């Protein structure tokens, strides 16, 4: 019989593994494409320095990262483990934004 | 007729450069004049928060068997000091990931 | 060759021997060090500027950088930095 | 020339390493796109502070020195690329 | 028998009044007094403006109701009308307090 | 002169007030205690801070001015006196 | 001798004191020369600013039909602007108050 | 005898007669414009101060001011204080 | 002997000729006499007009993705603004079209 | 050889750069314009004129331009061209 692991089991693992690990969990190439294309929307045929995309790709990973814990904090607080688009309506009105 | 041209730094027992950051002073317009001890002061105070910031980062890489030091061990010396978390909440560090950090009701029984 | 661009290198080398002599730095590491004094630097220059001008004082001395350290660094760390930068301060002052 | 779609190269299992690394358990269907929107918002408000630094420095190349600037202003200060 | 309103009636109208009103909710002599209890703590004979304490208090209660909204935005979030000191914390702590 | 325990001298129906300010609609008895400890950390950050200023001032007395500093060194910026 | 006393507010045609805020930005320090256009933009801004407030504010006092501008006007105003709130999200207002708001699952039935 | 003290009282009370002819003001509302005032002229004057340094530039022109609107204003309110600043730019070069 | 010519229009800062509109009106036979700030006060409110019909001319060329503006963003820009359509209510502008406008009745279902 | 013909093109284009720089125009919407300036400088003058007659005034001033103005332009558009020329023959008689 194929193994299935028992839900969120893989999921703390993962948790374990991404706490770990410090490099970025966007696709590089896509993100400068839509980092392009909201430029291009402020000023078009910009050049870029690959330094200011991957600064952005940090910055942007670790600003959603926070807002997921505080979405965390905001499902358990409301007694659930499975986050809501209201959670994280709800950490932004708090952040002020 | 000069004397040997000897360093404020040396004079002050210190690492950090009293001269380039008396220049920084008087270039980053603070003020128009700036007290001789002030820039030795701030060099001394930002000495020795390097070297407590250095030393943890020191002490980390040496739990993870490291010998040299990582951002990785960068951000987990400075997000697991109260003072300095408190200090440096807002600032983010690049590559230095997340502390390792699982609630309670998370885990299972 | 180009200008020259400043950094802190060799002073941030000279602390981590000074605290440890065995361990190495990797160079972005040193970017972050560089960024993390810069960024201490400013806020501590801009909260004596700030401060000086309260007072409406013309030259910025080391009292109110006391003040300031005071002001940003939380407790004991604020404590210990009023104590290392007096000691230079008095180092200094015996030249 | 132009982009069209490029918020869904923000896949969803790009969100779900992001979640598992904010130590999200469980991820409902509804987040993705909301999260789409919340980084685009975050993104834009980052990046028109950047395209005015570029256009103040007189360049049509972004720095990262002025992404520097920016997210400092947005007091989202990022050790790692300062100068 | 004597009049008596449903409970949450005499809340709504205080609600509506005090968010109407503008006036001071602490009394002003012992939050003076509390001032120079923790001033003194920290410097000995400290004498104060009393337009400074009076500051202090705008500030305090201006800390204060921003807090209150967002330990509301918890509890309604959370499914309930009455707030829990847990609620205040999750606040401070998503603040960063 | 001593003063011993004014944190109490912030009263439950005070409290009351703020939370209905705040339109709070119903508040439990493990609230008030804990919101003193939350006004008292918040009140000695910023004394500490007015303090801060006021001995650098060489003065005696805490001004309104250093308050409204300490306000604005916190991202807690009050309009009205003299600022 | 001399040519008559005229004000740089009134060459700009504006009301607010060009040189007062040039006065302010030289002894701010903020750089050590400033452009001319500058402070005369800034006064120009500030009282943009200054005047579109003070109509919201006129506003605000009419509709409660007060002729003078209250702290309680003052915050009505800013509040109820979505532009002037992001402006002034993080600014407390003495005597303010805030706005009247009640969450719907507080009413009744 | 008193030492003189600077206030913007005369102009907001200008400029609200102005807006409204018939329209008064409480002082401590004056008071909150006064500390408004000030408060974004210094977020501007910082602005262009560290926009002056990024640059390298000893001189903070209009460009940097605007520049700091820009930044700091957000949305309509940036763009109309763009054209009634040019316009006043453009009224003292002729003047 | 003589100072260097200021135009009106520049000493009141706006971009209408004071020059001109005084010329037209002592030859538009509406009065004997003018007094010197009317045509002042003419070309002001004027160009405040032109200005706000040329932001809704420009928005609507930005909508419609075009840099010049045409008849058509006229059309668009004077009907959507009430006090502009109904002062212009009976002003009829060349090719400028009419708004999209269709009944409820006309939809299907 | 031809004759000089008077039209409102280039003031008009100061005022469109002012309030949009990247932003063009056609010709015949200045046409458009012309017509504009044209129908509306002459209704104001129309008032005026009749205004100057009801109160027997033989000269024309601000004030009849302004309740000119204030009778055609509805509100909203009315206050801020009030606005607008007050501070414009303010800043001329200060001139």
């Amino acid at each position: 019989k194929p193994h299935r692991y028992r839900p969120g089991t893989v999921a703390l693992r993962e948790i374990r593994r991404y706490q770990k690990s410090t490099e970025l969990l966007i696709r590089k190439l896509p993100f400068q494409r839509l980092v392009r294309e909201i430029a291009q929307d402020f000023k078009t045929d910009l050049r870029f320095q690959s330094s200011a995309v991957m600064a952005l790709q940090e910055a942007s990973e670790a600003y959603l990262v926070g807002l997921f814990e505080d979405t965390n904090l905001a499902a358990i607080h409301a007694k659930r483990v499975t986050i809501m688009p209201k959670d994280i309506q709800l950490a932004r009105r708090i952040r002020g934004e | 007729a000069r004397a040997k041209a000897k360093t404020r730094s040396s004079r002050a027992g210190l690492q950090f450069p009293v001269g380039r950051v008396h220049r920084l002073l008087r270039k980053g317009n603070y003020s128009e004049r700036v007290g001789a001890g002030a820039p030795v002061y701030l060099a001394a105070v930002l000495e020795y928060l390097t070297a407590e910031i250095l030393e943890l980062a020191g002490n980390a890489a040496r739990d993870n068997k490291k010998t040299r030091i990582i951002p990785r061990h960068l951000q987990l010396a400075i997000r697991n000091d109260e003072e300095l978390n408190k200090l440096l909440g807002r600032v983010t560090i690049a590559q230095g990931g997340v502390l390792p950090n699982i609630q309670a009701v998370l885990l299972p029984k | 060759k180009r200008s020259r661009k400043e950094s802190y290198s060799v002073y941030v080398y000279k602390v981590l021997k000074q605290v440890h002599p065995d361990t190495g730095i990797s160079s972005k590491a040193m970017g972050i060090m560089n960024s993390f004094v810069n960024d201490i630097f400013e806020r501590i220059a801009g909260e004596a500027s700030r401060l000086a001008h309260y007072n409406k004082r013309s030259t910025i001395t080391s009292r109110e950088i006391q003040t300031a350290v005071r002001l940003l660094l939380p407790g004991e760390l604020a404590k210990h930095a009023v104590s290392e930068g007096t000691k230079a301060v008095t180092k200094y002052t015996s030249a | 020339k132009v982009l069209r779609d490029n918020i869904q190269g923000i896949t969803k299992p790009a969100i779900r390493r992001l979640a598992r690394r904010g130590g999200v358990k469980r991820i409902s269907g509804l987040i993705y796109e909301e999260t789409r929107g919340v980084l685009k918002v975050f993104l834009e408000n980052v990046i028109r502070d950047a395209v005015t630094y570029t256009e103040h420095a007189k360049r049509k190349t972004v720095t990262a020195m002025d992404v520097v600037y920016a997210l400092k202003r947005q007091g989202r200060t990022l050790y790692g690329f300062g100068g």
